[PDB]
């Protein structure tokens, strides 16, 4: 539906789904590599 | 020994602290029994400290006279990845962020109704413009080259 | 009385923001735009002028709200069966912290999962639901999955319903004001059956499992619900009363059914709690008054009353005609009934509030300190919102549907005509209460601070005792025998009977003396109450006009100035009466929990020991020093954060994170309540600049925020550091001792 | 008493005559503009300064200024 | 939030380079930076050393006054 594609193009619905990827990125990134203070490469 | 500081896997309150918290930690533990699922997230939890300390004393950080790391940030290359390496990973991804953000303002500037287009993102145009910003620092220097980058 | 098929079922307005308004769906010129949109979603009445609609689209968000709740509610069952130790807490109440979240362990913050027993880490929980659980007879946890499925099934159903009755089959307006009908079936059906239903669940269920588990049993030998119905042998054994059956119900031999029906009065020393008979026997009592109590109101069948006969009838020779005409106000306005549902539902919290706590309902509760004190402040913090809406709404209708060439009434026009008086006499009460409660403090630092003990207001130097409260007190503690024959206890511990209740070396409940103490800041409550009310009063009724502005009703109800002309107008609408009065009820609300929290703590909580001596949490100190505002700066608000303020490094370090997080949000607020918005407009300007030098300037063009906007801002954020930063410090206090 | 000032980049739609609360503002017949009208302030002595005639200005900047100037019992909208 | 959590040596400190450098630059040897007046071969330190550097290098030498105080994070 062309309806609904527009919807999810609205400002919120599209900073929300962004900032729950980017969370979750960053979340799986520091569970993979805790506790990081410099920079080691 | 820049500024009187010693280096972590030579620091006694280093290994002080470490005892003290690996010590606190297992104060909890004997109120559960080992096979327990609160003792086995304990015992990840002491491993995961002492994994850290170990980590904290291979990279070469300075410790002062508490017992903590300190950053230096002057530019010696003994101590480039505390400070300069994230410095210029930052700067380059808020260049590139900026130069979308940037990109995208000024595809749209032409149209009928700019302001329609702000509220209500054309996501196939942002798309192709995503990827662009892959290259930002050679497009933004060329363009201040050309005297393009500057609104007249 | 129903449309079908009124309005299509579509996602075209899903995608045109703003459709509700002409002005809005036109599009972002500025950024005022989309503020605008948010602040107008839910006034129904902008949208359109037809009653019919506006009912219509008023009865379906009401199954969105319940369909929330429900989901709320789910929730809250579902994590007590998955995540909970409530099986633990079961065989020990006394020695078992509830505890029903868990905290995934990723960037440290699995130090939130401290030690709360029954070898279960997470955090501790203070609504009190094990309680409810308790109560109730549930002891396993297939119970409260069970609970869970059936309330989302129900969220599922409210939805469902709230979808139909606005897309399928719209009820018309005849429907809604059919008042007498609505009346008559939220009496008999809604209240009395559902408190008759409840009866028979306490009756048939937790009566047997509660006594099971009060004589010691284990919870997991305690026969299940269902074969206390179909083995009527056990309940037999349990009351012989249940072996005669229903027969003495039907031939009025009541008497027989007085081993699980009683009018004890006072706690259950087991638990500590109120007797679960005589909740029981009261839960019938009330089903069967609403019961009578919805036959009243007249319907197709002739018999009963009409309510505008009923209001006909009271006039007086002060009030002229009386209460004719508000029959039909009160049926064609929504907001009217708005804010006096508001005000009477803002005040029944505040009693429940008051009652739950020197009448404990529910097993192992008066023990739970934590559980009360968090109780007590978010119900009074609920009804002072409500009574501030209840306000803000009258103040609406005052301003939109007021009409005296079709809808007159004598009441209104009398009270509007002599509104000076009523307000120049209230602003004297409010300053005389003022004086005469405040200025006892500052007299007695004055005296202290001078070294002139013996001159001061207290209990051994100048007393102010409260005779009226303690004569009452009296007069209760006497009740049974005299008054009340049929009772054995008083209905309540806190009157002075004498006698004392302890459960796990605790105390529960005990007398609580009244001093002057008590008299001063009663008073103070008194003074900030009246002047909210002050405020309120003086905000709702100059409403339309003043002899400043005598045309203010033409400007609406929401509007920043009129100008800086008569020497400066900021501040006249009546939606700034709410946003002042927001502060006061604040301030009033902050002091009574307060006292509240400081009392209890001083002269009813604390331990007992083998000889009977009680040892309180502070030692019995308010008497002697809460008459000085430095005592309550040194002894209450000094002593007693020196919780929060070292529960770093250990399991309550968010309440420490909580408290600097709500000083900095309360610190916040400040720059929008003390600036204008033309220093911020000038600012944008010199920032839009460079903007435009580097082409990233938006065509939406930024505006600064307008100033009833500010205002808001200004008051939500001061009202959420404030009340985040006492609940920090309340919790983490009581947690921990 | 209040000072009201007209400028001559008026267009002469009448909105501010309209939405003065007192009679301060009047119109009068001019050349100059196609309605052939300017507005004029003959009674600034009832003024009190609530500024609603420069809301109503549909010039980019105002051709009607109000400079709040000595108070008198009018222009404070007293009446004790 | 370091703190909070139970473990300190998480946190950003910086020492502040600059002014510890300014400070052994007037003759504090709190810092071993060695540099103009703390080097006892530089010029600056032989012009002035017969005129006023003694009592100066004493006096900032001292930890229980206020004279070039120690920093740090
Ligand atoms: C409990 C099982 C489980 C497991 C083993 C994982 C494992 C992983 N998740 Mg994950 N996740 C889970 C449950 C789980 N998740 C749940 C319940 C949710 C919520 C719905 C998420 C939401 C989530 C997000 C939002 C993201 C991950 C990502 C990742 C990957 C991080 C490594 C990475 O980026 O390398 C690269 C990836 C791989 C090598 C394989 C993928 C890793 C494979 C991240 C990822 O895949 O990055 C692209 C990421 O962005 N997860
Ligand atoms: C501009 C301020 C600022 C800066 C430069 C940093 C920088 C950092 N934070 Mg951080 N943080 C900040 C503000 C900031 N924070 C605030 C305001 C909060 C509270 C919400 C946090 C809460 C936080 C957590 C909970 C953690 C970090 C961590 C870290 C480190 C990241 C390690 C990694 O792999 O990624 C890095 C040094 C991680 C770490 O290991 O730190 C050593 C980590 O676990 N931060
Ligand atoms: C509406 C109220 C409400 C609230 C405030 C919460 C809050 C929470 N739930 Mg939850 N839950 C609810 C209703 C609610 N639930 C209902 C109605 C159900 C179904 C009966 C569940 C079923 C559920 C499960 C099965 C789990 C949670 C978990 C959690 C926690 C982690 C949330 C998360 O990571 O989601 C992230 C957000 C997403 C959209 C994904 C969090 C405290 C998790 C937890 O505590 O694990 C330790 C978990 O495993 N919830
Ligand atoms: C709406 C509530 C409700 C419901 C559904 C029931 C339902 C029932 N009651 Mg009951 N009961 C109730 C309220 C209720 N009762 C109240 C308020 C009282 C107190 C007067 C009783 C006193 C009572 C007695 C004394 C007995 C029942 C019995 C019964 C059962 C056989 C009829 C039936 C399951 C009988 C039973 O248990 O038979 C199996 C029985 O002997 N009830
Ligand atoms: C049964 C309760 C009830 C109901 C049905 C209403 C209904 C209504 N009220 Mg109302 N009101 C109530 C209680 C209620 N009120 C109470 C108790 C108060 C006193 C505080 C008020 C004070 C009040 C005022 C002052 C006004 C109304 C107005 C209105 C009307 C428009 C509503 C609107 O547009 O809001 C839109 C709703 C919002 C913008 C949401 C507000 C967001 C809150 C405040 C912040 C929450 C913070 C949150 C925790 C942070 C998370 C944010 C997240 C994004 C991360 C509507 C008829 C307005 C009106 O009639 O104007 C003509 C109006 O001006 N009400
Ligand atoms: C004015 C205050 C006052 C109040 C609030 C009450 C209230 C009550 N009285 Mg009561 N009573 C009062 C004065 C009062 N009494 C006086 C002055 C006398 C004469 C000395 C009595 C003599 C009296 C008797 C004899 C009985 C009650 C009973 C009751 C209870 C039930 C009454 C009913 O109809 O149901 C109720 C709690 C009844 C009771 O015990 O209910 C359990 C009962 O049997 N009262
Ligand atoms: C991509 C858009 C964009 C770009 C290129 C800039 C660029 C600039 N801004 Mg800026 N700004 C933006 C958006 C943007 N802003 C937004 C949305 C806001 C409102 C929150 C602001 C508020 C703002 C202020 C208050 C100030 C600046 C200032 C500046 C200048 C100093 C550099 C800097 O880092 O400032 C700091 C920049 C920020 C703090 C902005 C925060 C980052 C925002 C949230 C990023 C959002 C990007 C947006 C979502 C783009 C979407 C792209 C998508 C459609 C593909 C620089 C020219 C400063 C200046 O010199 O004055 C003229 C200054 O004082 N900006
Ligand atoms: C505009 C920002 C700003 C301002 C007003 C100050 C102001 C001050 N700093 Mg300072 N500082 C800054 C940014 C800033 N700093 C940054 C970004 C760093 C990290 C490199 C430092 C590191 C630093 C140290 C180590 C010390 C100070 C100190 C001081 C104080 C003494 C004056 C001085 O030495 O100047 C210092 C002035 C600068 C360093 C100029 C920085 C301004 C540029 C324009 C910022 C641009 C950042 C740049 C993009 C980073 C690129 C790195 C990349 C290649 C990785 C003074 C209050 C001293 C002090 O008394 O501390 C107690 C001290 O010892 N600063
Ligand atoms: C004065 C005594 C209390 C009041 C009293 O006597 O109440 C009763 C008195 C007379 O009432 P009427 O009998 O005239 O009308 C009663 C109404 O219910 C008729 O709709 O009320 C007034 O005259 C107004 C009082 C306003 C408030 C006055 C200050 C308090
Ligand atoms: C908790 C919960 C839940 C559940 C609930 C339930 C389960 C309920 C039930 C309920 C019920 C289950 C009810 C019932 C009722 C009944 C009734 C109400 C009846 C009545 C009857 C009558 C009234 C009668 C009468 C009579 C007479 C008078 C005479 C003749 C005889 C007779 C007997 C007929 C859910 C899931 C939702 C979720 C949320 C929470
Ligand atoms: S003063 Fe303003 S409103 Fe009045 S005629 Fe001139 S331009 Fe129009
Ligand atoms: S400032 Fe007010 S009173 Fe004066 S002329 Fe303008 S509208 Fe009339």
């Amino acid at each position: 539906m062309r309806d609904l594609k527009t919807y999810l193009s609205v400002a919120p619905v599209l900073s929300t789904l962004w900032f729950g990827s980017l969370a979750g990125l960053l979340i799986e990134i520091n569970r993979l590599f805790p506790d990081a203070l410099t920079f080691p490469f | 020994d820049i500024s009187g500081l010693t280096p972590c896997k030579d620091s006694k309150q280093f290994a002080k602290r470490e005892k003290q918290q690996i010590k606190k930690l297992e104060s909890s533990l004997k109120l559960y029994a080992p096979e327990s699922a609160p003792a086995l997230a304990l015992n990840a939890q002491i491993e995961k400290t002492k994994r850290r300390f170990d980590n904290y004393g291979k990279y070469g950080l300075l410790c002062g006279s508490d017992g903590l790391p300190h950053l230096i940030v002057n530019g010696d290359q003994r101590h480039w990845g505390e400070f300069i390496t994230p410095g210029i990973l930052f700067l380059y991804i808020a260049g590139w962020i900026g130069w979308v953000g940037r990109s995208y303002l000024i595809a749209i500037s032409g149209e009928k109704k700019p302001a329609m287009k702000e509220i209500i993102i054309d996501v196939p145009l942002a798309s192709r413009i995503i990827f662009r910003g892959f290259i930002w620092p050679v497009a933004a220097y060329r363009e201040f080259l050309n005297g393009d980058l500057i609104a007249k | 009385l129903v449309d079908r098929d009124p309005i299509k079922t579509s996602f075209e307005e899903w995608a045109k923001p703003g459709h509700f308004s002409r002005t809005i769906a036109k599009g972002p010129d500025t950024t005022t735009w989309i503020w605008n949109l948010h602040a107008d979603a839910h006034d129904f009445d902008s949208h359109t002028s037809d009653l019919e609609e506006i009912s219509r689209k008023v009865f379906s968000a009401h199954f969105g709200q319940l369909s929330i709740i429900f989901l709320w509610l789910s929730g809250m069952y579902f994590h007590g069966a998955r995540f909970s130790n409530y099986e633990a807490w079961l065989s020990d109440p006394t020695h078992i912290g509830p505890s029903a979240q868990v905290v995934w362990p990723i960037v440290g913050q699995e130090i939130l999962n401290g030690d709360v027993g029954g070898g279960f880490r997470g955090i501790q929980i203070t609504s009190g639901f094990f309680q409810i659980w308790r109560a109730s007879g549930i002891t396993s946890e297939l119970q409260l999955y069970c609970t869970a499925i059936g309330a989302l099934v129900f969220a599922a159903l409210m939805l469902f319903a709230g979808w139909f009755h606005y897309h399928k089959a719209a009820p018309k307006l005849a429907w809604f004001q059919d008042v007498e009908s609505m009346l008559n079936h939220h009496l008999a059906g809604l209240l009395g059956l559902g408190s008759l239903s409840w009866a028979g669940h306490q009756v048939h269920v937790s009566l047997p499992i509660n006594q099971f588990l009060n004589a010691g049993v284990d919870p997991k030998e305690i026969p299940l619900p269902h074969e206390f119905i179909l083995n009527r042998d056990l309940l037999a054994q349990l009351y012989p009363s249940f072996a005669e059956g229903a027969t003495p119900f039907f031939t009025l031999n009541w008497s027989k059914y007085s081993e699980f029906l009683t009018f004890r009065g006072g706690l259950d020393p087991v638990t500590g709690g109120l007797w679960l008979t005589d909740i029981a026997h009261h839960h019938l009592a009330i089903a069967i008054l609403f019961l009578i109590a919805g036959h009243m109101y007249r319907t197709n069948w002739g018999i009963g009353h009409g309510i505008k006969d009923i209001l006909e009838a009271h006039k007086g020779p002060f009030t002229g005609q009386g209460h004719k005409g508000l029959y039909e106000i009160l049926t064609t306005s929504w907001h009217a009934q708005l804010s006096l549902n508001l005000a009477m539902l803002g005040s029944l919290t505040i009693i429940v509030a008051h009652h739950m706590y020197s009448m404990p309902p529910y097993p192992y509760l008066a023990t739970d300190y934590a559980t009360q004190l968090s109780l007590f402040t978010h119900h009074m913090w609920i009804g002072g919102f409500l009574i501030v809406g209840a306000a803000a709404h009258a103040a609406i209708f005052m301003v939109r549907d007021y009409d005296p060439t079709n809808r007159y009434n004598d009441l209104l026009d009398r009270v509007l005509r002599h509104r000076d008086a009523i307000i120049s006499h209230l602003n004297w009460v409010c300053i005389f209460l003022g004086f005469h409660s405040f200025g006892l403090y500052i007299h007695n630092d004055t005296m202290s601070a001078l070294g002139r003990p013996q001159d001061m207001f207290s209990d051994t130097a100048i007393q102010l005792q409260p005779v009226f409260a303690q004569w009452i007190q009296n007069t209760h503690a006497l009740a049974p025998g005299v008054t009340a024959p049929g009772e054995t206890a008083s209905t309540s511990l806190t009157w002075g009977g004498g006698e004392l209740v302890a459960v796990g070396g605790k105390v529960a409940l005990l007398p609580i003396p009244l001093g002057t103490a008590d008299f001063l800041v009663h008073h103070i409550h008194a003074f900030t109450i009246h002047v909210t009310v002050l405020i309120l009063l003086k905000g709702v009724l100059f409403a339309r006009s003043s002899r400043l502005i005598p045309d203010k009703a033409n400007l609406g109800f929401r509007f920043p100035c009129d100008g800086p002309g008569r020497g400066g107008t900021c501040q006249v609408s009546a939606w700034d009466h709410v946003f002042l009065g927001l502060f006061w009820m604040y301030n009033a609300i902050s002091v009574v929990i307060f006292h509240f929290s400081w009392k209890m703590q001083s002269d009813v909580w604390g331990s007992i020991s083998d000889q009977g001596v009680v040892t309180h949490i502070t030692g019995g100190n308010f008497a002697q020093s809460s008459i000085t505002i430095n005592g309550w700066l040194r002894d209450f608000l000094w002593a007693q954060a020196s919780q929060v303020i070292q529960s770093y490094g250990s399991s309550l370090s968010a309440y420490g994170l909580f408290f600097l997080g709500a000083h900095f949000v309360w610190a916040f607020s400040l720059m929008f309540l003390f600036s204008g918005r033309g220093y911020w407009q000038e600012l944008i300007e010199s920032i839009v600049w460079a903007h435009n030098k580097l082409k990233v300037a938006p065509a939406t063009q930024p505006r600064a925020l307008s100033i009833i906007q500010g205002r808001a801002v200004g008051v939500t954020h001061y009202l959420l550091g404030g009340i985040a930063t006492t609940w920090a410090f309340f919790l983490a206090r009581i947690i921990a001792v | 008493s209040h000072s009201v000032k007209i400028y001559d980049t008026c267009i002469g739609c009448t909105q501010c005559v309209r939405a003065c609360p007192t009679d301060v503002l009047e119109m009068i017949p001019w050349d100059g503009c196609k309605a052939k009208q300017i507005a004029s302030a003959p009674r600034t002595e009832d003024c009190v300064g609530c500024k609603r005639c420069e809301s109503a200005c549909p010039t980019d900047f105002l051709s009607v200024r109000v400079y709040l100037w000595h108070e008198t019992t009018r222009s404070m909208g007293l009446a004790y | 939030v370091m703190l909070a959590f139970g473990t300190p040596e998480k946190q950003i400190l910086i020492e502040p380079i600059f002014a510890q450098w300014i400070q052994s630059a007037h003759g504090k040897t709190s810092y071993g930076f060695d540099v103009l007046l703390s080097s006892t071969s530089g010029p600056a330190f032989n012009a002035g050393r017969s005129i006023w550097l003694p009592g100066w290098l004493n006096a900032i030498n001292e930890n229980s006054n206020s004279l070039f105080l120690t920093i740090g994070p």
